[PDB]
This record gives structure tokens, C-alpha cells and sequence, in this order.
């Protein structure tokens, strides 16, 4: 029901970080018209084509007042984490 | 839902004087404001985003600044091509809402309106119709009052009237007012007036015909 | 460079339904948030819907939700707005909108417009009456010509063919109870000049193909 994010307005308030409980954690900024769905993915590296990102927090949202954090599993490998075009590479290891 | 509000409605300033526009939010809207130009009969212009950063080919006379609830935009030095109304809309929330304008027009001192009266034409009477036409030109400022009368009878629901964009070269206004009866009911009355009450005229203006003289 | 022109408008009926295009050209259509806005006549603007650049989201302003549907083609470079269930309230001049971003306003690139009447009048070309100048009408006599019983809007008038634009006022059409419009439009020039040189307004109404020039004689 929610609209997605414009892609082109989000900034990490915290960068990709291990969760400890084996998942990859993360705190996104969203300058943008609020609420709406954060468009989220991951690529392992030369496979553009495949999302790899299993989202533990299934539907991350930017509210009217909050949001903004995204709990996800990734591959072992090198990875690109996306939120719209923002992105950081993530090395996950086995 | 967000509602923008614009102040004042209008604003008159002299050309060269300093124009401030404000817009008010009634829930925060953090720096997510834009601001528009509208010329008459044009697409809008954007001038301002992110509540003070200017659009391209936009000059540097529009400033803008404002977060929360609470947004000025200020014309430096108006420019006769500055004159126009200037929308607010907030798009930090969905749906984004414009507020409703604000006209900003030129100032100039108080000018009378040079009254004129049409007769119905003899190609109109034929078809069974006849329209009187009441002419207020290159006035200022807009409120003008025009009052209808038949042979000395004030005339109701019978007229329309409608006014012009300010001018771009001596900053007047004109009005058109049209008197609408029927061929048969026109013929049953000889005077046909318009009075006309301004600002600029001592005493109402009274221009009249005589049907057929 | 960056170019949208609509079209689509036009009178339909209450209750019937209408589709708007706009042609986006001049940058990479698919990239960018596009959106409706319309504005009644004399109205401010007033925002009708969204679409993202790549068509999955979209949201509609409250008064036209369940009855638009906005689409795009990102092949043909076209937007869309589908009106279904037209009201008389709906009447409006439509933009079409270019997002700086993917969804996003602020709207950057605007289009001119097209005029969306919703009506149950008939199209019909105007009568053109002649204002004739008189002593009724000190060294300035005015004289016009009246634009009578016409729609839908718009109507354009000129004086000689485009070459008498000094003096000119054009005022804006008055609807009647009828549902057809009225205008008139003026000139004022020299008295003296009545006795040498020709005045014929030019009245032109797309809609009805009318064409008109009303010689204006004292
Ligand atoms: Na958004
Ligand atoms: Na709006």
C-alpha cells in the first residue's frame, strides 16, 4: 500500500555491521517524501542479476517519524548491499 | 494530510520594492518546500527546492528559507516579469499539497476608469436577444463596482462581468459588463445606464443611451 | 531540450470517461517520477497523482482515488491518465509533471496543458457582434467586438490579423446559465481615427471550426 522510496535519497546513519546473531544489520537516512517502502537488495559480485539479500525485517519502511533499519542474511563472498542507489560492499564470510 | 496556507492573498509592492511571501504548514514538513511561479496563462516554474535552494535559471533576487511549519520566499527588487502568483507545496508527506497562492501584483497610484457604453447591435436584435455592454478601462486598484439600470431601475441577475490581468505597461486593470435581456423586453425600455462607483471617482460615473436616439 | 506536450482533453459528458497522454522528449523518460497536476479555471494548482520511473508505485490525490489510474510507457516515452467516472468538478486544465527523481516531487518540467471540460452543453461557435465606437463610446473612442453563446473553451481574437495589439484588451469569457460562454474584447484608439483606417476583429473557436471576422464600423 505504500509507495516505494525515492532511491535517490538515502545516506547510511549506520553502515552495514555484523548483528553478532549472525545477521547483517544497518541504519538508513531518507530525505524524501515520507512514508514509503525501502527499496532494498544485494548482489553477489559479477552476478547483477540475482538478489541475495534475505531480508529478516521483511518490509522496512521509512515512516512519518521513523524507520529506517534493515536486518538481512547475504551469501558467503563479496556482496553489494543497495537501499535504492546507495550502496556498500559487504564480504560475508562462511 | 497536510495543510499548506499561504499570506497574504495578495501582496502590492512597487517595482524595485522587496516582495515577502509566506507559507505556513500545519504539521512540520522538515525542509521538503518548493516554491512555484505561475505567469498568467502558463505552466507553473519551479524557483525553490528544499525550502531554500534555487532552481536552475533562476536568478539570484528569489531567496527562500523556512523548516518546520513556517517558509518565507523574498522578490529583491521586483521586476515587472517578477509580478505573477507564487504557490507553496510541501512534499515531505504523501500527498503533496500545494497551499493557494499568493497574487503578487504591482502598486501604483489610484486611477479612475475611463467608462464606455455599447448598444446592442441591430445583427444580435434580429435574433431575438440584445446585449448591452458596460467598458471600464485602465483603472486601479481591481474593486470597481458597476450597477445596471433601466430606465432609472436598478437591474438584477441579468449581468455578467469579468476583468482583465493587470497591464503590463501602466499596471491598470479593465472590466467588461454585459446586460442581457430579451429582444422584447429590451424594447419596452428607453434608458439603458451604467454607473460605475471606484475609488479614484469623487461620485458614481453614470454612462446611458437612448434606445433608437 | 526537455519537452512534454499533453493532449487527450476536451468535453466529455458526466459519468463517461476520458485518457490523457503526455509525450515526454528531451531526457531519459524512464529515469524520472512523473506526475498529474490540474488546475480549475481560476483555481490554484491542485495535485492529482504519481507514478514512479519505473511504473511500480503510484498514488493518487483523495478526490480522484478509485476513479484515475495514472500508467506510463517507458518505449513510447508516454504518460498517462485514465479518468473514469468524470464529474463537473473535475473540469480542469491537466498538467503532466516531471519528478527531478524517481518519484519525488518537487516537479521540475511542466507541461502547457490540456483543458478537460466536463459538460452536457453541445459545441457550438460563437456569434460575433460588433462594439461600435459613438460619442457614447474626449480624443479616444472605444470600440470591440462581442463573442456570444460559444463552447467549449477557448476562443482567441485578434485585431487586423494579428497587427492592432496596442490598446487591446481581451477579457476573459463569463459562463452563462446556458452553459455557453461570452467575451468581448476592446480597443481604444484615437477618435479621429475612425474615419480612415479599418477595424475587423478576428475571433477563431478550434473547437467548432468557426473562423469569424466582424468588421467593427461607427
Ligand atoms: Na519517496
Ligand atoms: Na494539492
Amino acid at each position: 500500500t505504500y509507495t516505494m522510496c525515492d532511491k535517490t535519497k538515502f545516506t547510511w546513519k549506520r553502515a552495514p555491521t555484523d548483528s553478532g546473531h549472525d545477521t547483517v544489520v544497518m541504519e538508513v537516512t531518507f530525505s524524501g517524501t515520507k512514508p514509503c517502502r525501502i527499496p532494498v537488495r544485494a548482489v553477489a559480485h559479477g552476478s547483477p542479476d540475482v538478489n541475495v539479500a534475505m531480508l529478516i525485517t521483511p518490509n522496512p519502511t521509512i515512516e512519518n517519524n521513523g524507520g529506517g533499519f534493515i536486518e538481512m542474511q547475504l551469501p558467503p563472498g563479496d556482496n553489494i548491499i543497495y537501499v535504492g542507489e546507495l550502496s556498500h560492499q559487504w564480504f560475508q564470510k562462511g | 494530510e497536510i495543510v499548506m496556507t499561504q499570506s497574504p492573498a495578495t501582496l502590492s509592492v512597487s517595482p524595485g520594492e522587496r516582495a515577502t511571501l509566506s507559507c505556513w504548514a500545519s504539521q512540520s514538513v522538515s525542509s521538503n518546500l518548493a516554491w512555484y511561479q505561475q505567469k498568467p496563462g502558463q505552466a507553473p516554474r519551479l524557483l525553490i527546492y528544499g525550502a531554500s535552494t534555487r532552481a536552475t535559471g533562476i536568478p539570484a533576487r528569489f531567496s527562500a528559507s523556512g523548516s518546520g511549519t513556517e517558509f518565507t520566499l523574498t522578490i529583491s527588487s521586483l521586476q515587472s516579469e517578477d509580478f505573477a502568483v507564487y504557490y507553496c507545496q510541501q512534499y515531505n508527506n504523501w500527498p503533496p499539497r500545494f497551499g493557494q497562492g499568493t497574487k503578487v501584483e504591482i502598486k501604483r497610484t489610484v486611477a479612475a476608469p475611463s467608462v464606455f457604453i455599447f448598444p446592442p447591435s441591430d445583427e444580435q436584435l434580429k435574433s431575438g436577444t440584445a446585449s448591452v455592454v458596460c467598458l471600464l478601462n485602465n483603472f486601479y486598484p481591481r474593486e470597481a463596482k458597476v450597477q445596471w439600470k433601466v430606465d432609472n431601475a436598478l437591474q438584477s441577475g441579468n449581468s455578467q462581468e469579468s476583468v482583465t490581468e493587470q497591464d503590463s505597461k501602466d499596471s491598470t486593470y479593465s472590466l467588461s459588463s454585459t446586460l442581457t435581456l430579451s429582444k422584447a423586453d429590451y424594447e419596452k425600455h428607453k434608458v439603458y445606464a451604467c454607473e460605475v462607483t471606484h475609488q479614484g471617482l469623487s461620485s458614481p460615473v453614470t454612462k446611458s443611451f437612448n434606445r433608437g436616439e | 531540450q526537455v519537452q512534454l506536450v499533453e493532449s487527450g482533453g476536451g468535453v466529455v459528458q458526466p459519468g463517461r470517461s476520458l485518457r490523457l497522454s503526455c509525450a515526454a522528449s528531451g531526457f531519459t523518460f524512464s529515469n524520472y517520477g512523473m506526475h498529474w497536476v490540474r488546475q480549475a479555471p481560476g483555481k490554484g494548482l491542485d495535485w492529482v497523482a504519481v507514478i514512479s520511473y519505473d511504473a511500480i508505485s503510484k498514488s493518487y490525490a483523495d478526490s480522484v482515488e478509485g476513479r484515475f489510474t495514472i500508467s506510463r510507457d517507458n518505449s513510447k516515452n508516454t504518460l498517462y491518465l485514465q479518468m473514469n467516472s468524470l464529474r463537473a468538478e473535475d473540469s480542469a486544465v491537466y498538467y503532466c509533471a516531471k519528478s527531478p527523481t524517481a518519484i519525488d516531487p518537487p516537479f521540475d518540467y511542466w507541461g502547457q496543458g490540456t483543458l478537460v471540460t466536463v459538460s452536457s452543453a453541445s459545441t457550438k461557435g460563437p456569434s460575433v457582434f460588433p462594439l461600435a465606437p459613438s460619442s457614447k463610446s474626449g480624443g479616444t473612442a472605444a470600440l470591440g467586438c462581442l463573442v456570444k453563446d460559444y463552447f467549449p473553451e477557448p476562443v482567441t481574437v485578434s485585431w487586423n490579423s494579428g497587427a492592432l495589439t496596442s490598446g487591446v484588451h481581451t477579457f476573459p469569457a463569463v459562463l452563462q446559465s446556458s452553459g455557453l460562454y461570452s467575451l468581448s474584447s476592446v480597443v481604444t484608439v484615437p477618435s479621429s481615427s475612425l474615419g480612415t483606417q479599418t477595424y475587423i476583429c478576428n475571433v477563431n473557436h478550434k473547437p467548432s471550426n468557426t473562423k469569424v471576422d466582424k468588421r467593427v464600423e461607427p
